[PDB]
C-alpha cells in the first residue's frame, strides 16, 4: 500500500467472504485480527481464576445460621436475613407486578 | 529570539539589563565581553506552536516511490504536472489531515499546501 | 397504598421482579385442573377472596416471633411479595379474567 | 460503501471535515468511516440472510 | 463575589438548620425553609464590608425533651483556627453553660486544635465541620438511606430479640460523614432503613466504633 | 518546584560502571570540548532553528559550574565503581571509562574521543527530535530492530 | 479545568524600559490609553514586560472575560504583579504583565519572570475544578440516565435532559456547585463516594457497579450474591479490599 | 544498488537503506537480519524474462541454478527495515499492468504470495477459506500427526 492510505482496503476492511476466499493482504490482516482473540483467550484465564480464588477465600466461612441470619465464622452478622428477603435463589422466577405502571 | 555566542571563548551569552542606560545587553559569564541587544526580544514561546511544516519538508521527498502523486495540481514555478502529496508525517501535529504537496521533476522542490 | 410503595421502590418503572412462586402459572393450572369455563358465571364469593388472601399472608412466615420488632421485620421481609400476591389475587381480577371456582 | 469512504477521505484532505465536539479530527474521521463500513457489512449481512 | 459568598452562607445555614432538625432540636418551619431573598433581607446582602461579618450567623437552638441542653453553631471569621480561638469559643460556652456546640471551618484546623477538641469530652464537645461539607445535604442523596439513631432501650430490645452481643453487629466508624451528620458517639447503634428489590424494604443495624 | 519550573527539560545520561545520572555537557567537556559553540555545534546541526536551541538551553545552565575538562573527569570519577582515594586516580579512571566502556563501536583508542563526540551528540540530537515531536517514538516490536 | 495555557496562543518576554517605548507596533495605543491616567504605578514600572496572546476561539468558547483573567491573575499572585489588557475590539487579543511596582520601591528579574510564566501556564486554574480533564454533554437514550417522572395520570414518562460525564473525578466540589442536582449525582469511583457520602452510598454504589459490569455483557447473575459481596466488603465498617 | 546486484564489492547479504526525511543513509552488513528474496521491477516491467525461465526449466545438466539467477540482478534480497523503502506488487499481471491509476513506481513483485506461510501452515489446503484460529490450531496439530 501507498503511504498515507486511509482507504478501506489498506486499513484492513475485508471485502471477500470465506466462501469466495480472502486475498493475501486481507488474509494477513485477518491473521492479525485472530491473534488478538487467541491472546485474550490465553491471558484472561489466569486473572479470572485468581479473582475467583480471592473471592472464595474471602467468603468461604459465610453461611446461613439456624436463625436464618447470615453470619461468618466469627458469628458476626453480615445480614439479618439471606438475600434480605430470606429466600433461597433457585426456586424463584421472574414476574410482573402489574400494580406498578 | 535566537541564541548568540561570545566572540572570545565562544560560550553562551546571557541577557542583562543595563541599569544606567536602560539598554538590554548580552554578557558572557566567563569573560567581560558585552554586546548590546539589537532585537530587544528574548524569550518567545508559541503555545499553540503553529508552524508551517513547509519549512520541515525536504525536497528530496519527491524521489520516494512509496508516496502517492497526482497530475491534477500543477506546480506554480515550472507548471509541472506531477505532484507528490503526503500528510503531516509528524507527531504532535494537533489535528491536520491537510495534504502537503511537493513538485516532482528535478530541483524545483516547490511546496504548496491546499 | 401498595401502589404508592411500589412507586417509591421502583423508579424508571421496571416491572420485571424476581419472586418465589409464579402466580400466573398456578392460577392457570387451577383453571385447567378443575375445568373452569370462562363463558359461565362464577360461583366464587368475592369476600372469601379477600379473607383467603388475608388468612393466607399470615401463614407465610419469614420471621418467627410475637415481638413488634419481629412484626415489622416480617412485614418488611414479605412486603413486596404481599403486594404482588394482593395484585394477582384481587377480587375484581378473580371475577373478571380468571373465573376461579 | 467504498466510494462513500473515498468521498469522506477526500473531504478530510481539503480540511472540510468539521470536528465533532469532544473529538479530535482523527477521532471524528475514524468514527465516520466506522459508521459507513458497519452500515455496509450490516446491510450485506441482512441481504445474505434474506 | 459577595453574591457567591452570600449564596454559600445561605446553603450553609440552611443545611445546619437541617442538621439541627434531624438531631431532635426545636426548629420552626420557617427556620428550615428560607428563600434566598428572605435570608438576604434579614442578614443584609454583601458579606464583604457588609452586614454579615460571619458573626451573628451563630445559632442557638433548644432540645425538644428539655430546653436546657440547647446547642450552638459558631462561624469563625478566620481562614484557619487555633487553640486560642477555640479557647475563646469555649469561654463563651462556659459563659452560657451550653454544653454542645459546632464549628464551621472555612479551610482547615491546626492539629493541636483538633487534639484540643478531643481533649475535653465531658465538659464541652466540639465537632469540626468543613465549609464544603455543609454546602450540600448528603442525607438527601439517593444512595444514602434513611438513618435513625436508636435509643438505648430499643438497642437492648434489639440485642434481646436476635440474642446478639454488641460486637456481632456490623460497624460504622465515628469518622463516617453520616455519623458526623447525626453527631453520633462510640457505642450507639444506628438503624438504616433502605429499600431492596427483593424484599422491598430492609433494616440494617450499624454499631458505631 | 522553583528550580524545575525555571529550567525546563534537562538532559542527563546514564553511563556504564557509574553510580548515578550525569548531565550531558559534563560528558561532552569530558571528551575535550570546552566551548559551548563546539558542543552545540555537534548537538545542533543548524543553528538557524531556534526551537532546538531553546530545547538545549537549560542543560548548559545546569552544567555551568564545570568549565574545565579535568574538573569534569573529577566530577565523573567520584561517582565511579569506588571513589578514588587520590584525585588523579579518579581522572585516570574516568578517562579509561570514556575510552573503553563508552561507545565501543565508535573506537576504543585515543583520538576516537573526537568521533565519540559526534555519535553521542547524535543521541542527544535524535532525543531532541522526539521531544519536539518531529520524529516518531521507535516501536520496540518493529522487527527491523530485532536480530 | 482550564489552565491559562489552554487559551494562550503564544508568549513573548520583552524588555521595555519605558511604558511609552512600546517596541511592539500595536501595543502603543492602549498602553497610552491606560497611561494617560496611569494608576498604581507611583512606585515605578518594572522594565521587564511579559506579553501573552489569547486565541479568541478558546476565549469565547468558554465565555471568558479579559477582566476576569486580570482578576484571577492579580488575585492569585496578589499585588506583586500588574495586569494590562485590550478591549475585545483588538483582532489580536493581548495581555501585558509586569513585575511588582513596589518591588522597585536575588532571583534577578527575567529568570523570576520566566518562573512566573511557567508557574502560570500550569498553575492558574481559571475555571472549573482541577482534576477534571474534560466534561462530556449528551442526551442519554438509556432509561437509566433518563429522568422519569410520574405525570398527573400516574403514568411513567421518560424525559430527555442534558447530562454530563467527566474525565477524572472530584465529587464533593461538583456536588457543591449551583445548578448541579445533589440527589442523582454519582461517580463510579468507590473511595470518593466513601469519604464524601459514607459507607452506605458505597454499599449501594459498589452494588450498582458490580451489577453494571456483570450485566453489561448480557449475562444475568442473581441479586443475592452481589448483595452478599457488597455486604462482606462493607461489613467491617470501612472498605475492605480483597487482598 | 548496482554493485550489490552485480555482487562486486557488496555481498547480496548486505542491506542498504535511504530514509529520506531524516536524510540518513544506512548500510547493514550485520548478522541476524532476517531477509527474503523478491523480484525486481524496472519501470512497469519485470527483469525476469523468457530466457531466464527457459534456462531454469532446463536447470538439470545446465549447471545453472538460483545463484546464477541472483547474479543476473533479476532477484534481490530485502530485509524488514528496508521494506519500509520499497513498493511491492502481489502479482505482475495484476498490479504491474495499467488500470485506473493506483501506483506507477512499483520497484518489486513478490515471487508467489503463498510463501508467507510457514512449514506447518503450508500443508493446509485453501487456508484463506478458514478462520485464522483454525489455521493456528492446525499449525499446532500438524506437528503431532503420525506417519
Ligand atoms: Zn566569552
Ligand atoms: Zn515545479
Amino acid at each position: 500500500f501507498i503511504k498515507d492510505d486511509y482507504g478501506p482496503e489498506s486499513r484492513g476492511f475485508v471485502e471477500n467472504s470465506y466462501l469466495a476466499g480472502l486475498t493475501p493482504t486481507e488474509f494477513f490482516f485477518h491473521a492479525m485480527g485472530g491473534r488478538e482473540g487467541l491472546i485474550d483467550t490465553a491471558v484472561k484465564t489466569a486473572e479470572t481464576g485468581y479473582i475467583q480464588r480471592r473471592l472464595i477465600k474471602s467468603m468461604e466461612s459465610v453461611m446461613v445460621k439456624y436463625d436464618a441470619t447470615v453470619r461468618n465464622s466469627i458469628n458476626q452478622v453480615v445480614q439479618l436475613r439471606y438475600g434480605e428477603d430470606g429466600l433461597a435463589g433457585e426456586s424463584v422466577e421472574f414476574q410482573n407486578l402489574a400494580t406498578l405502571k | 529570539v535566537g541564541i548568540r555566542f561570545c566572540q572570545e571563548c565562544n560560550n553562551m551569552l546571557y541577557p542583562k539589563e543595563d541599569k544606567e542606560n536602560r539598554i538590554l545587553l548580552y554578557a558572557c559569564r566567563n569573560c567581560d565581553y558585552q554586546q548590546e541587544a539589537d532585537n530587544s526580544c528574548i524569550y518567545v514561546n508559541k503555545i499553540t506552536h503553529e508552524v508551517d511544516e513547509l519549512t520541515q519538508i525536504i525536497a528530496d521527498v519527491s524521489q520516494d516511490p512509496t508516496l502517492p502523486r497526482t497530475e491534477d495540481h500543477p506546480c506554480q514555478k515550472c507548471g509541472h504536472k506531477e505532484a507528490v502529496f503526503f500528510q503531516s508525517h509528524s507527531a504532535r501535529a494537533e489535528d491536520a489531515m491537510r495534504l502537503y504537496y511537493v513538485c516532482t521533476a528535478p530541483h524545483c522542490g516547490h511546496r504548496w499546501t491546499e | 397504598e401498595d401502589r404508592e410503595v411500589l412507586r417509591v421502590i421502583f423508579p424508571t418503572g421496571d416491572s420485571k421482579v424476581v419472586l418465589p412462586c409464579n402466580l400466573l402459572r398456578m392460577i392457570w393450572n387451577a383453571q385447567k385442573i378443575f375445568h373452569i369455563n370462562p363463558r359461565l358465571p362464577s360461583d366464587l364469593h368475592p369476600i372469601k377472596v379477600v379473607e383467603g388472601v388475608k388468612e393466607l399472608s399470615k401463614k407465610l412466615v419469614i420471621v418467627n416471633g410475637d415481638d413488634p420488632l419481629s412484626r415489622q421485620a416480617q412485614e418488611n421481609a414479605t412486603l413486596l411479595f404481599n403486594i404482588h400476591l394482593r395484585s394477582t389475587l384481587c377480587s375484581r381480577r378473580m371475577a373478571e379474567e380468571f373465573r376461579l371456582s | 460503501a467504498k466510494q462513500d469512504v473515498i468521498e469522506v477521505i477526500e473531504k478530510a484532505h481539503n480540511n472540510e471535515l468539521e470536528p465533532t465536539p469532544g473529538n479530535t479530527l482523527r477521532q471524528t474521521f475514524e468514527n465516520q468511516v466506522n459508521r459507513i463500513l458497519n452500515d455496509a457489512r450490516d446491510k450485506t449481512g441482512s441481504s445474505a440472510q434474506k | 463575589d459577595d453574591e457567591e459568598e452570600t449564596y454559600r452562607l445561605w446553603k450553609i445555614r440552611k443545611t445546619i438548620m437541617q442538621l439541627c432538625h434531624d438531631r431532635g432540636y426545636l426548629v420552626t418551619q420557617d427556620g428550615l425553609d428560607q428563600t434566598l431573598e428572605e435570608f438576604k433581607a434579614q442578614f443584609g446582602g454583601k458579606p464583604s464590608e457588609g452586614r454579615p461579618r460571619r458573626t451573628d450567623l451563630t445559632v442557638l437552638v433548644a432540645h425538644n425533651d428539655d430546653p436546657t441542653d440547647q446547642m450552638f453553631v459558631f462561624f469563625p471569621e478566620e481562614p484557619k483556627v487555633g487553640i486560642k480561638t477555640i479557647k475563646v469559643y469555649c469561654q463563651r460556652m462556659q459563659e452560657e453553660n451550653i454544653t454542645r456546640a459546632l464549628i464551621v471551618v472555612q479551610q482547615g484546623m491546626t492539629p493541636s486544635a483538633k487534639q484540643s477538641l478531643v481533649d475535653m469530652a465531658p465538659k464541652y464537645i466540639l465537632e469540626q465541620f468543613l465549609q464544603q461539607e455543609l454546602l450540600i445535604n448528603i442525607t438527601e442523596h439517593e444512595l444514602v438511606p434513611e438513618h435513625v439513631v436508636m435509643t438505648k432501650e430499643e438497642v437492648t430490645e434489639l440485642l434481646a430479640r436476635y440474642k446478639l452481643r454488641e460486637n456481632q453487629l456490623p460497624r460504622i466508624q465515628a469518622g463516617d460523614p453520616v455519623a458526623r451528620y447525626f453527631g453520633i458517639k462510640r457505642g450507639q447503634v444506628v438503624k438504616i432503613i433502605r429499600p431492596s428489590e427483593t424484599a422491598g424494604r430492609y433494616i440494617t443495624y450499624r454499631l458505631v466504633q | 518546584g522553583a528550580k524545575k519550573s525555571a529550567i525546563g527539560q534537562r538532559i542527563v545520561a546514564t553511563l556504564p560502571y557509574i553510580k548515578q545520572e550525569v548531565p550531558i555537557i559534563i560528558v561532552f567537556r569530558a571528551l575535550g570540548f570546552v566551548s559551548d559553540r563546539d558542543i552545540l555545534e555537534h548537538i545542533i546541526y543548524d543553528f538557524e532553528d531556534p526551537e532546538m536551541m531553546e530545547m538545549v538551553k537549560p542543560s548548559l545552565d545546569e552544567a555551568f559550574v564545570i568549565q574545565e575538562q579535568n574538573v569534569a573527569l573529577n566530577f565523573i570519577g567520584s561517582r565511579g565503581a569506588k571513589p578514588g582515594v587520590t584525585k588523579e586516580k579518579r581522572i585516570k579512571y574516568a578517562k579509561e571509562v570514556l575510552q573503553k566502556e563508552m561507545l565501543p563501536h565508535v573506537g576504543v583508542s585515543d583520538f576516537c574521543e573526537t568521533k565519540k563526540a559526534y555519535f553521542l551528540g547524535y543521541m542527544v540530537h535524535r532525543l531532541l527530535l522526539a521531544a519536539l515531536g518531529r520524529r516518531e517514538l521507535d516501536d520496540r516490536d518493529h522487527y527491523g530492530n530485532k536480530r | 479545568h482550564t489552565t491559562l495555557r489552554k487559551v494562550t496562543a503564544n508568549t513573548a518576554i520583552y524588555y521595555d524600559p519605558n511604558p511609552q517605548s512600546t517596541v511592539v507596533a500595536e501595543d502603543q495605543e492602549w498602553v497610552n490609553v491606560y497611561y494617560e491616567m496611569p494608576d498604581f504605578d507611583v512606585a515605578r514600572i518594572s522594565p521587564w514586560l511579559l506579553r501573552v496572546e489569547l486565541d479568541r476561539k478558546h476565549m469565547t468558547d468558554r465565555k471568558l472575560t479579559m477582566e476576569q483573567i486580570a482578576e484571577k491573575i492579580n488575585a492569585g499572585f496578589g499585588d506583586d504583579l500588574n495586569c494590562i489588557f485590550n478591549d475585545d475590539n483588538a483582532e489580536k487579543l493581548v495581555l501585558r504583565i509586569r513585575i511588582m511596582n513596589s518591588d522597585e520601591n536575588k532571583m534577578d528579574d527575567d529568570v523570576f519572570l520566566r518562573c512566573i510564566e511557567s508557574n502560570m501556564l500550569t498553575d492558574m486554574t481559571l475555571q472549573g475544578i482541577e482534576q477534571i480533564s474534560k466534561v462530556y454533554m449528551h442526551l442519554p437514550q438509556t432509561d437509566n440516565k433518563k429522568k422519569i417522572i410520574i405525570t398527573e395520570d400516574g403514568e411513567f414518562k421518560a424525559l430527555q435532559e442534558w447530562i454530563l460525564e467527566t474525565d477524572g473525578v472530584s465529587l464533593m466540589r461538583v456536588l457543591s456547585e449551583k445548578d448541579v442536582d445533589p440527589v442523582r449525582t454519582t461517580s463510579n469511583d468507590i473511595v470518593e463516594i466513601f469519604t464524601v457520602l459514607g459507607i452506605e452510598a458505597v454499599r449501594k454504589a459498589l452494588e450498582r457497579e458490580l451489577y453494571h459490569v456483570i450485566s453489561f455483557d448480557g449475562s444475568y447473575v442473581n441479586y443475592r450474591h452481589l448483595a452478599l459481596l457488597c455486604d462482606t466488603m462493607t461489613c467491617r465498617g470501612h472498605l475492605m479490599a480483597i487482598t | 544498488r548496482k554493485l550489490r546486484r552485480q555482487m562486486d564489492i557488496i555481498v547480496s547479504e548486505v542491506s542498504m537503506i535511504r530514509d529520506i526525511r531524516e536524510r540518513e543513509i544506512r548500510i547493514y552488513t550485520d548478522a541476524g537480519r532476517i531477509c527474503r528474496p523478491l523480484l525486481i521491477v524496472e519501470k512497469q516491467k519485470l527483469l525476469l524474462k523468457k530466457r531466464h525461465i527457459d534456462q531454469l526449466k532446463e536447470r538439470e545438466y545446465n549447471n545453472y541454478s538460483w545463484q546464477d539467477l541472483v547474479a543476473s540482478g533479476v532477484v534481490e534480497y530485502i530485509d524488514t527495515l528496508e521494506e519500509e523503502t520499497v513498493m511491492l506488487a502481489m502479482t505482475p499481471d495484476d498490479l504491474q499492468e495499467k488500470e485506473v491509476a493506483y501506483c506507477s513506481t512499483y520497484t518489486h513483485c513478490e515471487i508467489h504470495p503463498s510463501m508467507i506461510l510457514g512449514v506447518c501452515a503450508s500443508i493446509i489446503p485453501f487456508p484463506d477459506h478458514n478462520q485464522s484460529p483454525r489455521n493456528t490450531y492446525q499449525s499446532a496439530m500438524g506437528k503431532q500427526a503420525m506417519g
